[PDB]
């Protein structure tokens, strides 16, 4: 029954661990669009130059 | 002499009117150039 448990407890960090690392994923793309349309904000600051 | 002094009044007036219309003649020129500047102007606020 204990190896049953460290088994069963390992399954469960590596999901804690794999829910990180989409929370990591989600805010690499959100930093992404919001770059791309600071883009956009700066070739219209160019056009009015 | 009376003619000759006829002549130099007719002078005087001659040179003030020409004078006046340069000085009207560059007026206008600056209203219309004031007219393309404030186009310009919105077009920039436009952009902003």
């Amino acid at each position: 029954l204990l190896i049953e448990a460290e088994k069963v407890s390992q399954s469960e960090i590596w999901r804690r661990r794999r829910q990180e690392w989409e929370i990591q994923r989600n805010n690499a793309e959100a930093e992404m669009k919001q770059i791309d349309a600071q883009l956009k904000s700066l070739t219209v600051r160019r056009e009015a130059a | 002499r009376s003619m000759v002094t006829q002549l130099i009044q007719f002078g005087s007036t001659l040179q003030n009117i020409i004078e006046r219309q340069d000085a009207e003649s560059l007026n206008a020129l600056l209203q219309n150039q004031a007219k393309e500047l404030i186009l310009t102007t919105l077009s920039i606020q436009d952009k902003t």
